[PDB]
């Protein structure tokens, strides 16, 4: 329960457990299969 | 959540182990591809690492000091610390710098608290019941002049009373013009052959200029304000190299001549363990 | 009056509390906000990402070499290099890896090694990547490194190999600082048969090495880091 | 059904670039680049999109990789802001909007050994020589199609050089974490990276501020066989695409 | 619930006064079994005699002195009391320390109330209305040097800040690395001939740095900050033998020589009462 | 702004309140619990186990002989061993259960006192177990032991007996702490005809003695013990 | 008594928070509003009103 | 009712009613029935 | 939720988003239409 009005004094979010890592460790264009050469 | 998956021996002609770092991936190779794993799980979350949690805990970002006595015959008043005021920076600070510089681009709603103490070197018989006034200033709000300027008032300047040693805590929904704050601003506010680089109108936020309004006892009471602050509703974007040379200024990512080295050299050759 | 008894440590600033708080500016609209590529959620996504790892690390001072591991041709049964796994010091301190496990006291999973040759492309060569879990000394022969979990690394139109050190401790966590009882072993390579230079090529090749953390990688109980320092607070 | 991955053809505009030994193109946070959309636009005036006579392959002047080259730098849009009609609709507006798709070239044979680092730095506020308090100045930063030599001596007003802190601060071995490429001259000769409009804005100066910095480090030495020149060529090519201005102004005026 | 159940005379051959302790088995005898009971019940629960009562009920198990003074000239502050820091050990207090050895392995949340108490034997008017840090340090975290080092800044150190004589309460989940605290760990940490025997990872939490932040005043104030520690999610295993000897060390079972008899000689013979 | 008004004794930092606390590692993650044999969920379970009795408290220093009780043969009415049932005192003061009881200020229920034979296996002797009830003086003879509760054990097969000390008492819950008022009572041990030994033995046979508690003991109001002790904090 | 815990920055003046407040002046009753034109809600509304520049600021 | 969303805040979960003292008292493998003969 | 009775110690009504520039701005008897001539 929040004790004001404004958005300014609700409390974090907690934890965004939206994970989406391949767009650091994979921000290929062609898709890449582990194990399929990389290059042919 | 499966950590590793069991897997056995492999003959294939499938390599999971072999790839080619020139396309710039990483290709998400587990134990089961090199060895013969068993099947365990995760029993963790991971809410701890989370930019939230990273960057939104409490800690000092700024500090300075001051004194509140008989102020007659200081004609430069904030100069001789009847009152300072402190440029809204979160880059002074270093522990806190670096984790708020490991991304480019960072959006939060800020928690400030203000923690001041009392104390008496010199003689002084006792240690006053002092009421802080912490104000904030919005870029042109009368930047004050004197401990009783005009400006105190506080009719648009936010103002918040307390007691030294007591801290305020007001919040500050994201003040930025952008999406984001500018971690890294690889540009100008402007076209001209003199003007600042980097420190922009996406650096200045304000300034918080501290006080005591209670008029004077008979000894002075030098007080050092440390500012603390928390971030909130993170949101970060682009993660950059972590910081590896230290700072001398706030916002830019200048550094000292003949920086001392950040490799722990071996004690002997490579093959050294 | 509603009658309320204060516990202790009421009116205490702690600086992991995270509690509402009145603010100052009312009515105020945060910006709309925006589509911004590359967004982090959690540091667990940045951290998978391979990173160059200064595994020459015998040089005076700070070099581009330092990252260079040298590769010597007609070389049987010699070790390329070794290293240890305390990823929170020695040659992973400086790495994106590092520097993240550096800000957490307890680390866990398995960690990504790769290599990558960048010799003539009408070289050939063959390495033996051994890890060594902890309990065992570094292993001062192939023989002895090749009994522990070891990828035998052929190069050829595959440039980089991808050996995942597979998570064997018996505590459920190490400690991201270097400790005796939470080691996490060693790491080393030697030549499998020899490196091969073709006609008219030499001097000495270089591998790149890479770290980065498994999808199964884990860090709590975050700590202050030692990397970086102040002194004076700054002015512009 | 038999194919390579090595083989890709780029053709934007009138023209096109041909290879036979790339790597997989790297798409910077997974991200291609789009034109502005209404819901985020906070400027008024209409944006025009010369999609065709700025969106093509302008080939920079090549470098010199030799065995002491410490890399190269370039700024965009700086670095096509003296080429042909994007410049001018890059100087007679306030803003710009547009991506950017990076050709790297550098091709050798079989024998050749080395390895350089194609990095895309998004906001890459370099650092002074001089250290203390002091700034760099914009004369240094835009270059345009010269980029910056890191192997050269410094200029007052100009960044340090030092490749090894990257010119920021931060060390070599940590730019993996940006969209970057590895040519390697025993796999890849041509790395390719396209660059989305990175910013905290929806629309941002095009002069003053530039979003994104390409850099060329030389991770291994060059290596040349017995006999044969110690140097060979890097070509740089870039791609405006998804190219936005607004409000069609009196030249911006940059010094000289 | 039942606690003795109605039995008249018993001639039977079944014998339940009679077995054999060499299987180790303890017969659960009833005192129904060897003499006449009428019925009677428990009126009892047991509520107070679980190891999350008898564990966890806040007591004193550290404490120290400092002193908040001008520390100018004092080159090795920390050795000097200008800060100081106590490893997190559960083994320094005996009335708690046997409480929690009465068991191999415990699981559990913590609870810490840190008291300072503002005192000034020598000359001094007043007693400073002080603002305490107190700072959790977790293994790495730099071990501050300095009362004013670049560690107070607490980004990623857990900082609580509180005036004098109140107390701080923070909760702590369970932050070992194994289900459970290693109450008796008959294990090296690794295989060295010069190593130390159950000191281990599974020992060292981190550490406690005590300060104030406030610039001096005119006096030595000598605090003594007295820790309290309540446990939480009490879960034990392996119930082990009593202390009978008391400790000199931390988390070692090492004890002196010569020690003092701990059975309470009779007066007389066996015989006597 | 929720009016509220302070009761009495507001801030004060009470030793045993159980009360809800902000956390300052917010996010973190305890370890996944695994099995571990022998959990322990009320001391009452482990309070249970038999523990050997220093019932010959008669030796200069602390023997392991303090535990064997001596038996001589052709001993006709006479003593064995006698003792107060001052659990928290005594010889039972530092058993398990004396341990356990001392941590607290009231016990109720009854014990179990077992006597285990030790002595050769063509051995035949008879033994009388008696418990004194409060009130009434320490026996003085096998005549007035017997008058009480008592248990005839006869030494065969069955090497150990069982007796249950019943819980006889006016008020609920007695005194840990040796009190006038809260006496237990007395227990001796007598023997029954005599101890015989079978030929080519010499010499005394030994009774190992154990304490227990029965699974109607009761402990409350929990107090800190006598058993320890401590004049300087402790350092590595 | 039910337990409370004091934040951080309890009993501070905030110059901008709004809060509920106890009233001196039990049962009293405002005025009853009467009709009066050119109401201001907002000074968006009355910013966009047409005001004379001193363009020729040269005097 | 809790004030925090951490498991590190809420309160002690009191009493665990199930108790199991036989496996303390009798840790044998064999069942032991009381009155029978221990060892036959 | 209120604690005390009479309305002085009520909040603030937050935000009034029934909003009317016309009155200030075009105050006028006739309706003016924009792109018409003002005056004919």
């Amino acid at each position: 329960i929040n004790y004001y009005k404004d958005a300014a004094s609700t409390s974090s979010a907690g934890q965004s457990l939206s994970m989406d890592p391949s767009k650091f460790t994979e921000p290929v264009k062609d898709l890449m299969l582990k194990g399929a050469p990389a290059l042919n | 959540t499966v950590a590793s998956i069991s897997s056995g021996p492999k003959h294939t002609q499938k390599v999971p182990i072999l790839t080619a770092n020139e396309t710039g991936a990483t290709m998400p190779v587990l134990p089961s591809d090199s060895i013969e794993t068993r099947t365990t799980y995760m029993h963790f979350n991971g809410s701890e690492t989370d930019v939230e949690c990273f960057l939104g805990r409490a800690a000092c970002v700024h500090v300075t000091e001051i004194q509140n006595k008989d102020a007659t015959g200081i004609d430069n008043h904030r100069e001789a610390k009847l009152f300072n005021d402190w440029k809204i920076n979160l880059s002074s600070l270093v522990q806190l710098r670096k984790k708020l510089e490991l991304f480019t681009y960072v959006r939060f709603d800020s928690e400030y608290t203000i923690l001041a103490t009392a104390s008496q070197p010199d003689s002084a018989n006792y240690s006053s019941n002092l009421v802080v006034q912490a104000m904030y200033v919005p870029p042109g709000a009368p930047n004050p002049k004197e401990w009783d300027d005009y400006t105190w008032q506080s009719a648009s300047n936010p103002s918040v009373f307390f007691k030294v040693g007591d801290t305020s805590r007001f919040s500050v929904p994201y003040v930025g013009l952008a999406s984001a704050y500018n971690c890294f601003y690889d540009g100008y506010s402007h076209d001209d052959a003199e003007t600042q680089y980097g420190i922009t109108v996406l650096n200045h936020m304000g300034s918080m200029a501290f006080r005591i309004v209670n008029e004077h006892d008979e000894h002075k009471t030098l007080v050092k304000i440390r500012v603390y602050h928390r971030a909130k509703h993170v949101e970060a974007w682009i993660p950059r190299a972590p910081r590896a040379l230290p700072y001398t200024s706030i916002g830019r990512t200048n550094y000292p001549k003949n920086t001392e080295p950040v490799i722990k050299k071996r004690k002997g050759d490579i093959k050294s363990y | 009056g509603l009658p309320t008894t204060t516990l202790p440590g009421s009116g205490q600033f702690l600086t992991t509390d995270d509690r509402q708080s009145p603010s100052a500016l009312p009515n105020y609209e945060p910006t709309p906000r925006i589509h911004i590529p590359g967004k982090v959620h959690n540091l667990l996504e940045i951290i998978q990402v391979d990173t160059l790892i200064p595994m020459n690390n015998t040089h005076t001072k700070d070099e581009v070499n330092s990252y260079l591991i040298p590769l010597n041709a007609n070389r049987q049964n010699e070790q390329v290099f070794g290293t240890n796994l305390f990823i929170g010091d020695g040659v992973f301190k400086t790495t994106l890896l590092g520097e993240i496990v550096q800000y957490y006291t307890h680390w866990s999973g398995s960690l990504r090694f790769s290599l990558m040759y960048t010799g003539p492309a009408l070289s050939s060569a063959k390495l033996i990547l051994a890890y060594t879990p902890p309990g065992a000394r570094g292993p001062q022969d192939r023989r002895e490194a090749m009994l522990g979990t070891h990828v035998v690394w052929d190069i050829g139109l595959q440039s980089t190999i991808v050996m995942t050190i597979p998570w064997t401790s018996g505590v459920q966590f190490r400690y991201t600082d270097p400790d005796t009882y939470t080691s996490a072993g060693f790491l080393s390579c030697w030549y499998q048969t020899s490196l091969i230079l073709p006609p008219e090529t030499t001097g000495q090749v270089y591998l790149l090495s890479f770290i980065s953390a498994c999808p199964d990688f884990k860090l709590r109980l975050m700590k202050d880091t030692q990397t970086i320092s102040q002194t004076v607070a700054l002015t512009e | 059904c038999g194919y390579s991955d090595r083989v890709q053809q780029i053709t934007l505009g009138n023209s096109t670039i041909t290879t036979q030994e790339a790597a997989n193109a790297v798409v910077c946070y997974a991200e291609w680049p789009e034109y502005l959309p209404d819901v985020d636009a906070s400027d008024v005036n209409k944006t025009s999109k010369p999609d065709t006579s700025v969106c093509r392959f302008y080939t920079l002047d090549s470098k010199t990789w030799t065995t002491g080259s410490k890399g190269w730098c370039w700024k965009l849009p700086d670095a096509l802001k003296d080429m042909g009609v994007f410049g001018q609709n890059m100087f007679f507006h306030s803003l710009g909007r547009s991506g950017y798709t990076v050709h790297v070239q550098c091709n050798a044979t079989k024998f050749h050994s080395g390895c350089l680092l194609v990095v895309v730095i998004p906001e890459h506020q370099l650092a002074s020589h001089e250290g203390g308090n002091v700034s760099v100045k914009y004369t240094f930063t835009h270059p345009g199609e010269r980029g910056i030599d890191l192997s050269s001596a410094n200029e007052v007003g100009g960044p340090v050089k030092d490749v090894i802190y990257n010119m920021n601060g931060t060390l070599l071995g940590n730019l993996l974490i940006f969209p970057h490429q590895f040519i390697n001259l025993r796999t890849n000769n041509t790395a390719t990276i396209v660059i989305p409009y990175i910013n905290s804005v929806p629309i941002d100066s095009m002069t003053r501020h530039n979003n994104v910095s390409l850099m060329v480090i030389p991770i291994a030495p060059l290596t040349v066989p017995t006999g044969a020149t110690p140097s060979l060529p890097i070509t740089v090519t870039i791609a405006p695409m998804c190219t936005e201005f607004s409000g069609i102004r009196s030249k911006s005026i940059v010094p000289q």
